[PDB]
């Protein structure tokens, strides 16, 4: 509705104040209504799969799982490696940015001490043990599952974490029914999987789709992360360190540019009007 | 001022004159059945309408037939209260004359050869009472009005059915009130389809050629000509300019000697501007313009006879001279557009399978009625029957006025059959939808929706039952005799008793009355649900049709709905919402005539508000000229805008129309939160009557119109003077001037004493006039249960601290004081129904003795000799109320116990006891019993004790019929032998018998002394032929059960003071539990010593944002300093004046309050009278949308030497120190509600168990246990509890012999559990295995 | 069924109509079937014509009174005593079902309120094993051939 | 099943049972007259319909109601669905030594609960009979019945032993986690409102406008050690979604 309530309940609502108020009031109370349903058949079924799921090893003796990173897509860190990590077990012998330093006898609880240990490294990529991974048939073993986050320490034989799992996802479902590349941060500009050009200007631009930008400080982890598509125009180029405060990647909304990499002269060839191409200009420009 | 009013008079702060009073409330309920039951001519409505539409009926050969002549309704063989007490219907037997007409098939038409016409019964109606309910079965039922669709036709669209083109299909559909269904729909190819009753989807030409239309006729309806000609050489066709509206020139147009248009390009509007001003219409055409067109007529050679071309087909080069060569100058084509005549019709004439109409009318017999071969008779009458044949269709004018006012015609009146002008303006109108012009429908519209009441409904019920003698009648006239058939012969009344008997209490619409309130009543016959039959399911219902639209407003509140899965399906109707003719809402508002609101007053529905543009009831007024701003806000066309003086057309009657009933009684609602006022209004149909009525401080002008129009009070019928007050009778003296010149002129009102209501609550009505004092017409005589002088008074208030004490109102909790609970502010009456039934059993009759075998004399000590309890009796929980036993079999004795009898010699008689006793945990009062006893059964000595205590009240209460009868008749009878001479000593000091032997006249006082003597036959013969009517209601044996000897219904009065757990409430949508009872000396006190009475925590205010509990509380508090000032001035006794100076101050303080009272009219008995009320604070009136402001409350704190923050200073009770910050203070208005910790708490550990699988019954009534649902036994495998989990499945409830030995192996100390398999799995094993599936365990 | 029993007994010599005698075994053979079959309980046939007599008299009653007829008054016009019409009237009710929902939503059958009234209550079986032995204790108190009379006779 | 005034009460089933022996018995009486063979077509026809809504009714063609209009619950209709054998008495079951109450706010220490003594004189009643027997205050066990509905001196002193280090499981339902089931020791209150402690009300997400919890008597010796080292209420203080506490004051 184009106007708003100008009135609060301590002056008190209009008639037509307190009618526009009873559209979303029932809007919202018969969603809280109509939801719970939606919500019980999904722990419901939550539950089935995940059944006979019951820790009945110790040590499957398997090798590496699921390699661990920061969410720091699109914006800010949101969950850092202390909070993703923390109760997870050690894959293979991890070290240091300063190279031989194993922490490990390749398999350790990591803790809250070794996340502090991690915190004051420059590692921000870890490799554990996940639930997939694991070896044992009909179950899996206690350092494949790693932290029992309830009593918090490592977890004990039979313990059935099937169930837990669907009563943890189930739990909250009843509550949860409702250009530009503008540098930062003081840091350096490294792109990876790279593919470029240097273009008519005396920059970088981009010719790959698999090419993202990397944001790294004075120590060497990442920590802002954007995505450049083919094409588009880079104010500054690669292994540089630029502070924040530019916006150092631009391309035209609307435009899909076929950028080439090839200098050279380029002539009118296969192209016959009325069989593949047609003829039309501009008339206000003439180029 | 009337009488009820001016002993308290409420104080108003609103602000707006109020130019329409409140209507009579339960209007929709006694209107409606009014029509059902009246007779009326030609205006047809309820019984007299079905009897029309069903007689009459003549015979399957054609030789007889019935005619229906009237009808007319007996008087109900007992009153309201005698159906009440004995459970059976209040009903009026329906008796109709009917006519045989019989004709002969040897004369022509020799009409008169047998009339038989007599009077005949069939069923019996239940008859309304006076306040809208029905007594079905001897339990009050109310029947609650529908909110369906209305009939007609419909047409609305989808938006993504079809994901792979995100097109839109629009569909028609015509709805009649009985009879098949008919849409028509498009497809994802331009199409139109067919679907009767949502059967498969048939071409829509296929019923077009059904109704015998040809493809020239199906072509000539949908599509306009263009017309060919031929000159000798080339084509010329008659061009009309507004057709080339956007498209591309297939060749080079030209004029007559002009060019306009070049090839590929479009035409411009210039161009359709230019070709009318050179006004050229035919056009040189070429070749090339043709191949592609379709023909529009059948084309033939008049020379040999053969086809050129059929009809709608494509047309081509070598067909073009070919139509030439056959000698036609004149060839007309369809014209086909792509953007704005689109050719649906004649693309769906080629996927069409049927040619002609026979073969059409077969292709609806293999869509109906399929398997089954058809033939020609049987595939033309189907097709009749569905929509032609009257007594199987029927549009019903409601749906026939809105099919008209639909397709833009004119008529209103009509006919319930389609027609073919009916069919083919259907398809003609959702063309245009799909070309582009008109729009759709929403259902959710209240233009679109119907409301169906009582009257309505049983008298669909009726014509079902009235069905059932079309069959039998006909069935009958061809079979049976001719010269000896009666109308009462061949007419059954068991069907048609049963099709209404079945809608009076097996509907689900007919259900029990919430009886634990006034409001409660009065809020649930004006209830609008959207489900029942022909409605929608709790299930199957959207979110669409849960909404608020716009069309609401002034018809159906908007918050006044259940929370939870009936949400937006139970609605509730406005205050000054009335009903149509036809069923639709409507509304109240004043009109508006060239800036003068005018006070006369327009009732416009839903369609006809739209057109229109309505002020707001919140605009102010500048004296009758116009409104004091320019841009006045208003609502046009659905929407809010701001709209000038003279724009406005109309305006709002009241503040209050948009609310309900239950939603206008909360005060400051537009400072609540819409989330908590839905919870507040729900909460408050749940009170409990209390043990003293209290009214409210603060309320909102709306209760005085609760109390009178709900029923429950006992109003004057006529103004005059009380004569005689007792606690259960009123007597009162008419007025001369009000006496009708026949009668004694005297209204005996009979109060209802402590009766049960329907959820065993109390009902008790106590006069409120004393003797000798002027009633007029209107006033309230007497208070219901929770009415106080007619105000309704739900709860009490009390003082409110708002402040956290100790944790005790941690999370809604609830403090309450010791105070509280002496003063039995919220002590409630609850009476309870007790039935002991003996009956015929095979091995012998049970017998109600106090002869009870095994039990002590202590137990015998409360009942009489016969075996009942006294009247009076105080008893506790396991107490015998009726001795009752049963004759045994034999018992098969164990060899122990064969020893136990043999050794001390106790015999067990053929006597088992099985009597009626208090049922656990209440503690009550006898207060009455009734004794039903089966005819020729003798009865005991107590059945007769009570049926002499019966006769006697019928001899006295019938007494004081004729003895206050002639109290001011005997006055008539002396006087006039005293009129004209004096025989002053002569007739009075002697016997008062020997009174018309005096001395005698001439001849004209003896022909007066016959009408004296004709008084007295008159006289005693009218007591004694009603007498006998009631000797023979008394000792009259009664209608009980199949096998019943007799019951016994024994009444308790049970009395319940609040609790830790019981639930209470206010207003504003703040419940809470009692968390504890404090005494009164460590409840917070202020500086004079008062203590609170109970303390709310503070922190359930801001979060929940209701602020009329904060703005109430300040005003109570300002509504007891005066009544706190004047009780200072009554116990001072000042004087008569000083009292008359603060009370009219008290009366004006708003800036332009409404009211003006005024304190110089009233005498000083008067004022007296009004300042005794007023002694306990001053009750205020604080409308729904015209409230108080802050100023003024802050200006009347300020009248009572209070301080304007509404905060005091409170002391702690318990160590004496003072709190550290001012705690609110005030009185607050606080409801008992009807869930008490009495009837919640249960508990169990060996009971009665299931018969299939053996597992434990369920609820409290069944001392069941507790369900350990699927979601708890997945909390134990969690924890990794797996023997806690064990022994709830096999020995706490399925296991039958391992939890037999769990109950020893506790008693022996032992606590071992030894499981076994459950008796749920092999009842499964079983099932499976007989299901032809062997399924086995496979053992070691 | 019939049918074929009036094709096997019908004459054409007799010089009538088949329709006329194969309508009185087709109606033989039908309401012989509902009263056998189409009932639970079955009751006789010489108890369902008279039950049926009494359907076709009180509807009689309703014509001329405008009331149902009392048992001690509808017992004159079908010329049997009081208590046999009054046993008649103990046999009027169908058995209902167990899966019939007397709650008003879908969740309560008829059948989960029914009481298995047949086994034991473990306080009724708790005090048998303790009866059983306190007369294995009374009874080696006493003289070991009184003793075994008595838990023999 | 008989019922109380006269009436008898009947499965689905037996309605079920009759129409196909009737239409079996009727079956073998037209292949003995020699029956034309449509009458036997259409008996073998209408066996067929007999037995089908035996196994499943509503399956092959209209559904085979009763008198009623609603339609007869077959054989499969036991098993299958939300009120079926498989759900509602095999993994859902209904439970003695249990009750519920309405809960209200406690001074009580974490793992303490107010239990009403009218409501734990019901459900610790063989407890009871156990020890009125044993301690010789009885001399049998039906003399032990009319003690504790008498409500005697010795019966609350005896109570009050039985109820000593008993944990007792408090369910508030939906329990939409595990914490929704927890374990307490009873402190006996004179009243009828079960009293929890304030800070366990963000576990169950119980609030006192009204709520109800259901209580539940742990019976063997191997129930009540897991109701102490599993499920009492100080051993859960973390959550097992994440490792943050659940004891956090509101």
């Amino acid at each position: 509705i184009e106007t708003p309530i100008t009135a609060n309940f301590r002056e008190g609502l209009n008639v037509l104040q307190y009618f526009i108020s009873t559209h979303g009031a029932r809007k919202g109370l018969a969603d809280t209504a109509l939801k719970t349903a939606n919500s019980g058949y999904l722990t419901r079924r939550l539950v089935d799969v995940a059944q006979d799921l019951v820790v009945t090893e110790d040590d499957c003796g398997t090798h590496e799982g699921i390699m661990m990173t920061p969410v720091i897509e699109g914006g800010d860190v949101k969950e850092p490696l202390r909070d993703r990590v923390l109760g997870r077990v050690t894959a293979e012998d991890v070290l240091k940015p300063g190279t031989a330093d194993i922490l490990v006898p390749r398999n350790t609880l990591l803790h809250e001490q070794w996340c502090d240990l991690l915190e004051e490294n420059s590692v921000d990529a870890v490799k554990v043990r996940s639930v997939v991974s694991c070896d044992t048939d009909f179950g899996v073993c206690a350092h494949c599952y790693g932290r029992d986050l309830a009593r918090g320490h490592i977890i004990n034989k039979g313990e059935a974490i099937g169930v837990i799992a669907a009563q943890s996802i189930g739990e909250p479902g009843t509550q949860l029914t409702m250009s530009s590349i503008q540098v930062k941060n003081k840091g350096s500009i490294k792109l990876s999987n790279v593919k470029s050009v240097v273009n008519s200007s005396g920059k970088l631009v981009i010719t790959s789709r698999n090419t993202e930008l990397k944001l790294i400080d004075e120590f060497g982890r990442t920590k802002e992360s954007y995505k450049v598509p083919y094409g588009a125009v880079l104010a500054k180029g690669d292994g540089e360190q630029v502070a924040g405060g530019e916006t150092v990647a631009n391309w035209d909304p609307h435009t899909m540019p076929v950028i080439t990499e090839v200098s050279g002269f380029v002539r009118f060839t296969d192209m016959i009007d009325g069989q593949t191409i047609t003829r039309q200009t501009d008339e206000l420009t003439g180029l | 001022y009337s009488y009820t009013e001016k002993k308290r008079i409420r104080k108003d702060f609103g602000k707006r004159p109020q130019v329409l009073d409140v209507p009579y409330l339960l209007s929709i309920q006694l209107d409606s059945f009014q029509k059902f039951i009246e007779q009326d001519p030609e205006g047809q409505y309820g019984l007299e309408a079905a009897f029309r539409s069903v007689f009459p009926i003549q015979s399957y050969s054609g030789n007889s037939e019935l005619q229906y002549v009237s009808y007319r309704l007996g008087e109900p063989v007992f009153d309201v209260q005698e159906c009440q007490i004995r459970g059976v219907t209040y009903s009026a037997p329906l008796r109709v004359k009917l006519r045989l007409v019989i004709y002969e098939r040897e004369a022509p038409e020799g009409t008169v050869k047998d009339i038989k016409e007599q009077e005949v019964y069939m069923g019996e109606i239940p008859l309304m009472t006076d306040n809208g309910t029905f007594v079905i079965n001897g339990t009050e039922r109310v029947i609650v009005s529908q909110l369906h669709r209305s009939p007609g036709v419909f047409f609305d669209s989808d938006k993504g059915k079809t994901h792979s083109s995100g097109k839109v299909l629009y569909n028609a559909r015509i709805i009649p009130y009985r009879g098949s269904w008919l849409d028509f729909e498009f497809d994802p190819k331009d199409n139109l389809f067919v679907r009767i009753d949502r059967r498969r989807k048939l071409p829509a030409t296929i019923i077009l050629r059904a109704l015998n239309y040809t493809t020239e006729q199906i072509l000539d309806l949908f599509f306009e000509k263009v017309i060919f000609e031929i000159r000798d050489n080339k084509l010329q066709m008659e061009l009309v300019p507004e057709r080339l509206r956007g498209e591309t020139a297939s060749f080079d147009i030209e004029a007559n000697g002009k060019v306009y248009v070049e090839k590929g390009r479009r035409i411009t509007a210039r161009h359709i501007r230019q070709l009318e001003k050179d006004d050229v219409k035919l056009i040189e055409v070429p070749v090339e313009y043709i191949a592609g067109k379709v023909v529009a007529k059948d084309y033939i050679d008049e020379s040999t006879g053969e086809l050129i071309c059929a009809a709608n087909m494509e047309l081509s080069l070598d067909l073009l001279a070919k139509l030439s060569q056959s000698g036609h100058k004149r060839i007309e084509t369809l014209f086909t557009n792509d953007l704005d005549h689109g050719p649906y019709i004649s693309e769906t004439l080629r996927v069409d399978p049927t040619n002609d109409r026979l073969s059409a009318l077969v292709e609806i017999y293999r869509m109906m009625r399929p398997g089954e071969p058809p033939t020609r008779e049987a595939a033309e009458s189907l097709f009749e029957n569905l929509f032609f044949s009257e007594d199987r269709y029927d549009l019903s004018a409601v749906g026939r006025m809105k099919f008209n006012r639909s397709l833009l015609r004119e008529e209103i009146e009509g006919s319930g059959i389609l027609s073919k002008d009916d069919i083919i303006d259907v398809m003609k109108k959702l063309i245009d939808i799909r070309n582009g012009k008109g729009e759709v429908d929403d259902i959710d519209h209240l233009g679109n929706r119907r409301i169906r009441s009582v009257g309505e409904m049983a008298e669909n019920q009726f014509r079902v039952g009235l069905v059932r003698v079309e069959r039998a009648v006909k069935e009958r006239l061809s079979l049976g005799d001719l010269d000896t058939l009666m109308p009462q012969d061949m007419i059954n009344a068991k069907p048609i008793s049963a099709a209404v008997k079945e809608f009076f209490g097996s509907s689900q619409l007919s259900q029990f009355m919430v009886q634990n309130n006034p409001l409660s009543e009065i809020t649930h016959k004006r209830r609008i649900s959207a489900l029942g039959p022909g409605g929608l399911t709790r299930e199957r219902a959207g979110f669409e049709v849960r909404d608020v639209h716009p069309t609401h407003y002034g018809r159906v509140c908007p918050i006044e709905t259940p929370e939870g899965p009936n949400i937006g399906l139970i609605n509730s109707l406005s205050v000054y919402a009335q009903t149509n003719e036809y069923g639709f809402l409507e509304t109240p508002y004043r009109k508006v005539t060239d800036g003068v609101v005018t006070d006369e007053i327009h009732y416009l529905s839903a369609i006809e508000e739209g057109n229109y543009v309505i002020a707001q009831a919140n605009s102010n007024l500048d004296e009758e000229g116009h409104f004091v701003e320019d841009l006045v806000t208003c609502r046009s066309k659905g929407e809010s805008s701001l709209f000038s003086r003279d724009q406005v057309d109309y305006m709002d009657v009241s503040t209050q129309q948009v609310v309900s009933v239950g939603a206008s009684l909360i005060p400051f609602l537009e400072h609540d939160d819409a989330n908590r006022a839905l919870m507040g209004a729900n909460m408050q149909r749940q009170a409990v009557p209390t043990l003293r009525a209290d009214k409210p401080l603060v309320g909102t002008g709306m209760e005085r119109a609760v109390a009178v129009d709900s029923g429950v009070t006992a109003v004057a019928k006529r103004g005059g003077v009380v004569q005689y007050v007792d606690a259960s009778r009123i007597v009162i003296k008419v007025n001369e001037d009000e006496m009708y010149p026949g009668e004694a002129g005297i209204d005996i009102y009979n109060l209802t004493k402590y009766t049960r209501s329907n959820q065993n609550t109390c009902i008790n009505q106590m006069p409120c006039v004393s003797l000798g004092e002027p009633v007029e017409r209107g006033d309230v005589l007497a208070d219901g249960p929770s009415t106080d002088l007619g105000e309704l008074a739900l709860g009490q208030n009390m003082r409110v601290a708002f402040m956290p004490w100790n944790g005790y109102n941690f999370e809604d909790s609830i403090l309450v004081s010791e105070r509280v609970v002496q003063e039995d502010r919220f002590t409630t009456i609850h009476i309870q129904e007790l039935a002991c039934v003996s009956r015929d059993t095979k091995l012998g009759p049970e017998e109600i003795t106090a002869d009870i075998p095994n039990v002590g004399e202590a137990a015998l000590s409360k009942l009489d000799e016969s075996g009942i309890v006294y009247i009076g009796a105080e008893v506790t929980g396991g107490d015998i109320l009726v001795g009752k036993v049963t004759p045994k079999g034999e018992t098969q004795l164990t060899p122990e116990e064969k020893l136990l009898r043999a050794i001390f010699g106790e015999k067990a008689s053929d006597v088992k006891d099985s009597s009626l006793r208090v049922p656990n945990g209440v503690s009550g009062t006898v207060i009455d019993v009734q004794v039903f006893t089966r005819d020729g059964v003798e009865k005991d000595k107590r059945a007769l004790e009570i049926e002499e205590m019966q006769l006697k009240q019928a001899k006295k209460d019938l007494s004081e019929e004729l003895q206050i009868l002639e109290a001011g008749l005997f006055s008539r009878i002396r006087a006039v032998l005293v009129a004209g001479g004096v025989e002053a000593e002569k007739l009075d000091k002697l016997p008062r018998d020997r009174w018309l032997e005096l001395g005698l006249t001439d001849e004209e006082k003896q022909n007066q002394l016959e009408q004296l003597a004709e008084q007295y036959d008159e006289l005693k013969h009218e007591f004694e032929k009603k007498l006998e009517a009631k000797r023979r209601k008394i000792t009259q044996g009664d209608d009980l059960a199949p096998g019943v000897l007799k019951i016994v219904k024994v009444y308790l009065a049970v009395k319940r003071r609040i609790q830790p757990g019981d639930k209470m409430a206010g207003r504003h949508g703040n419940k809470g539990v009692i968390s504890k009872i404090n005494p009164i000396e460590d409840m917070p006190y202020d500086e004079n010593g008062t203590p609170v009475d109970i303390v709310l925590n503070p922190l359930g205010v801001p979060s929940r944002m209701n602020i009329g509990q904060i703005l109430e509380t300040h005003l109570g508090m300002a509504a007891k300093g005066i009544g706190d000032k004047i009780n200072a001035m009554l116990k001072q006794q000042q004087e008569v004046a000083k009292l008359r100076e603060f009370i009219q101050r008290a009366y004006d303080l708003g800036a332009d309050v409404r009211q003006k009272v005024d304190l110089s009219t009233f005498s000083d008995e008067e004022v007296m009278r009004l300042a005794e009320n007023l002694r306990k604070g001053m009750p205020i009136a604080t409308p729904v949308f015209d409230g108080a402001k802050e100023a003024e409350i802050k200006e009347l704190l300020k009248l009572g030497d209070l301080p304007t923050s509404g905060q005091i200073r409170l002391y702690d009770g318990r160590t004496g120190e003072q709190f550290e910050r001012p705690v609110t203070v005030g009185y607050m208005y606080m409801l008992k509600l009807n869930h008490l910790v009495d009837d919640k708490m249960h508990a169990r550990s060996t009971g009665s168990y299931s018969l299939v699988t053996q597992q434990p019954l369920g609820g409290k009534a069944q001392f069941g246990g507790q369900r350990f649902g699927e979601m708890e036994v997945w909390a134990l495998e969690a924890y990794g509890a797996a023997y806690t989990l064990q022994e709830m499945l096999t020995v706490k409830s399925d296991d039958v012999n391992g939890r037999t030995k769990m109950y020893k192996n506790i008693v022996d100390g032992n606590h071992q559990m030894e499981p076994g398999m459950p008796e749920s799995f092999n009842v499964l094993l079983k099932e499976i295995r007989s299901l032809g599936i062997n399924i086995e365990l496979e053992d070691e | 069924i019939g049918l074929m029993k009036a094709v096997d007994k019908f004459e054409y010599r007799r010089g009538y109509k088949f329709s006329t005698y194969a309508t009185w075994w087709i109606r033989q053979a039908i309401t012989r079937s509902i009263a056998d079959q189409a009932r639970t309980i079955r009751i006789p046939v010489h108890m369902i014509e008279t039950i049926n007599k009494l359907n076709r008299i009180s509807r009689q009653m309703l014509q001329e009174m405008g009331r149902e007829p009392t048992p001690e008054e509808l017992a004159e016009r079908m010329l049997m005593p009081e208590d046999k019409i009054r046993k008649v009237l103990k046999i009027a009710k169908e058995p209902i079902s167990m899966e019939t929902p007397i709650g008003d939503d879908e969740d309560s059958h008829l059948g989960d309120f029914i009481e298995d009234t047949t086994l034991e209550l473990p306080l009724d079986s708790a005090t048998t094993e303790s009866l059983r032995a306190a007369t294995h204790d009374v009874l080696a108190g006493l003289t070991a051939r009184e003793a075994k009379v008595l838990r023999m006779r | 099943v008989p019922l109380d005034g006269g009436r008898f009460a009947t499965s689905d089933l037996n309605d079920l049972y009759r129409r196909v022996i009737n239409r079996n018995n009727r079956l073998k009486r037209l292949l003995d007259l020699a029956a034309p063979d449509i009458i036997v077509r259409n008996e073998k026809r209408m066996l067929q319909e007999a037995v089908d809504a035996l196994l499943d009714n509503g399956r092959r063609g209209r559904a085979i109601t009763g008198s009623n209009k609603r339609p007869l619950k077959s054989l499969a209709d036991m098993i299958k669905g939300k009120q079926g054998r498989f759900r509602q008495n095999l993994l859902g079951k209904r439970v003695d030594y249990s009750g519920r109450s309405v809960i209200t706010v406690g001074y009580l220490r974490l793992h303490q609960c107010g239990l009403p003594k009218k409501m734990a004189l019901e459900l610790f009643k063989p407890f009871i009979y156990g020890k009125l027997e044993l301690r010789g205050l009885a001399t049998t066990i039906k003399a032990a019945k009319k003690m504790v509905e008498r409500e005697e001196a010795v019966v609350w002193d005896i109570l009050d032993e039985v109820i000593r280090e008993h944990p007792v499981l408090l369910n508030r339902a939906p329990t939409l986690h595990r914490l929704g089931i927890q374990a307490f020791e009873p402190v006996l209150i004179e009243g009828k409102a079960i009293q929890l402690h304030p800070l366990v009300c963000a576990a169950y997400n119980a609030d006192f406008d009204g709520d109800q919890m259901a209580v539940h008597v742990p019976l063997t010796l191997e129930a009540q050690l897991e109701a102490r080292a599993l499920m009492m209420s100080t051993n859960n203080i973390l959550s097992p979604a994440n490792g943050e506490p659940i004891i956090v004051p509101s």
